[PDB]
């Protein structure tokens, strides 16, 4: 679980880099679908499921809408995240070991965009609220 | 594995613009940071106390230079991985008893920093051929035993 | 792998006293119930409710059997499983695209109901031999793309 | 996180087994150091370290001793397991896919004991405990 050092920090990297989130979300799924291809199917409905892709890039402001949800609920990303975790979880079935593959790319790309942000104690912080996140998305599945 | 000729290119690129001595220490750094139960296989390092330590400690940067220079052998022979690695896969899965899902940790941390390296030149399809690579050389890693 | 003599000996043992019709079903009829997001791979199953749906799910039977069975060639080319299941590995990872670390999971469940049939018989050394069968044939199973 | 159905099974369960307990532990550790050979090195402190042995014996005592903590714990486990916790993930700084392996092994020996009891829907809330246990025990690493 997060300590309050680790929310703080969580908090201020996402107050510096929340700017650009919208091309965070498209880029960091556009990197999950070239890289991770057994996650396509989830987006086969899809006219255009490439990088330049205008679905990429509406969804990817959707994804990054829920991270910036489950900052501001940080301290009870169970209940914050539920209405997220029926639709995953139950309805979509998505398979929970896709919830660690969207996270390293979301890692990868802010690393990419703020390398000097990006510090080893930023990291480790980030990778336990992003794991959270992906606990708290499989709630409903059992 | 089956190799495409971009992508032996786009590796080969890669490692050749890399600085080992900028590299491979922030990659271990970093993973013995943010995940820190692989400190323990790490037997005689000195003082590791807390994450400043770690950073500026020459042993581990030391030996963050082997594991990219490791790695450059399996990048010299992509075509036979699994072979030039049964002397490491031996070491690891079997004298020093490292849990597979390590491997797989500190490739992480090899991505992440060559990333914040490489800027936007580290595009999906470079990184999707780097990929590639590394989860060839951990699948060869731990190939000895199962 | 390297198999030794006393591990072929138990491995042939065990597939020779099991009833795949009793096994198969109640191994993949569990993995549902368990880890219910596997439900998901399985287009066309029928009334896949609750758990007493499952249970009794025909299909589910039928399918629970043809896993058995495909266990059963690896157990018959044992020096040989990694190309036993190009086959299977092609349509499991490429044609299906399910996760790597699902394999693992039916295994899990294949044990558990194997170890509730065998009871006392299933001892520490008889699992081991099952267990090194079981990752080989998991290896195999992903083995196809990186 | 546990349903109330999901700790009742747990409690109902464990009052069925629980008196066979010293023996559940002896046998569970003995098969993941024979099966999980990896994890011998974090007993080679001990002269004897095969099944039969009598240390496996005394400790698996202790093991089922935290299960059965765990059990009355059951509605917060990261705090009622905190000692353990610091014990394994600072001290001993046991690797955490480790836990992963211990819980299997539980469950083998459980359906090799009581496979009347241990039917599937059993199994999926000792499960679930059983990963809550790990996760608990994770939570002094970082
Ligand atoms: C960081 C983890 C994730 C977050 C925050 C997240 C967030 C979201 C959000 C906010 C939506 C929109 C919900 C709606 O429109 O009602 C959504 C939809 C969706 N998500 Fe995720 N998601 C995550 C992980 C994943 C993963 C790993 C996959 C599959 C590989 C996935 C597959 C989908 C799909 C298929 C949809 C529906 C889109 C459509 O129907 O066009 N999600 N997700
Ligand atoms: C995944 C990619 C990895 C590669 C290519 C790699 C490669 C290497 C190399 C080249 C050495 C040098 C030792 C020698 O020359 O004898 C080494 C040592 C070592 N590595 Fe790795 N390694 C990897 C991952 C890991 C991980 C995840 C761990 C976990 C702790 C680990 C633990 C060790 C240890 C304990 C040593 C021995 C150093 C000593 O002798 O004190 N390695 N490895
Ligand atoms: C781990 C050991 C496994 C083995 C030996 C195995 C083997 C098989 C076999 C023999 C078939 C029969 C199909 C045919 O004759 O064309 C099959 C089908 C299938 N299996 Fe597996 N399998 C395994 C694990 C899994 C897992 C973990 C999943 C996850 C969902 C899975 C999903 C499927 C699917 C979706 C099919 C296709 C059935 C259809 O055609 O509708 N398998 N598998
Ligand atoms: C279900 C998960 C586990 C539980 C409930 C558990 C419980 C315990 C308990 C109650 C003790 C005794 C503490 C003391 O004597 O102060 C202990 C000690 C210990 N545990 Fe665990 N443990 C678990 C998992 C593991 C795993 C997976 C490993 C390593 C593979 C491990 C390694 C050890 C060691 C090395 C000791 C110290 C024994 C000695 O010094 O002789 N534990 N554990």
């Amino acid at each position: 679980s997060l300590s309050d050092k680790d929310k703080a920090a969580v908090r201020a990297l996402w107050s510096k880099i929340g700017k650009s989130s919208d091309a965070i979300g498209n880029d960091a799924l556009s990197r999950m679908i070239v890289v991770y291809p057994q996650t396509k199917i989830y987006f086969s409905h899809w006219p255009d499921v490439t990088p330049g892709s205008p679905n990429i890039k509406a969804h990817g402001k959707k994804v990054m809408g829920g991270i910036a949800l489950a900052v501001s609920k940080i301290d009870d990303l169970k209940t914050g995240l539920m209405e997220l975790s029926e639709q995953h979880a139950y309805k979509l079935r998505v398979d929970p070991s896709n919830f660690k593959i969207l996270n390293h790319c979301i890692l990868v790309v802010i690393s990419t965009m703020f390398p000097k942000e990006f510090t080893p104690e930023a990291h480790v912080s980030l990778d336990k609220f992003l794991s959270g996140v992906a606990l708290a998305l499989a709630e409903r599945y059992r | 594995v089956e190799w495409t000729d971009k992508e032996r290119s786009i590796i080969s690129d890669i490692f050749s613009h890399m600085d080992y001595d900028d590299i491979g220490p922030k990659a271990l750094s970093r993973c013995l940071v943010v995940y820190p139960w692989t400190q323990r296989y790490f037997s005689g390092f000195g003082n590791l106390y807390n994450a400043e330590g770690i950073m500026s400690n020459a042993n581990v940067a030391a030996h963050g230079i082997k594991v990219l220079h490791g790695l450059d052998r399996g990048m010299k022979n992509m075509d036979n991985i699994a072979d030039a690695y049964t002397d490491l896969s031996t070491l690891h899965s079997e004298k020093l008893h490292v849990d597979p899902d390590n491997f797989k940790l500190l490739s992480d941390c090899i991505t992440i920093v060559l990333a914040a390296k490489m800027g936007h030149a580290f595009t999906a399809e470079t990184q999707g051929a780097f990929q590639k690579f590394l989860a060839a050389v951990v699948s060869a890693l731990g190939k000895q035993y199962h």
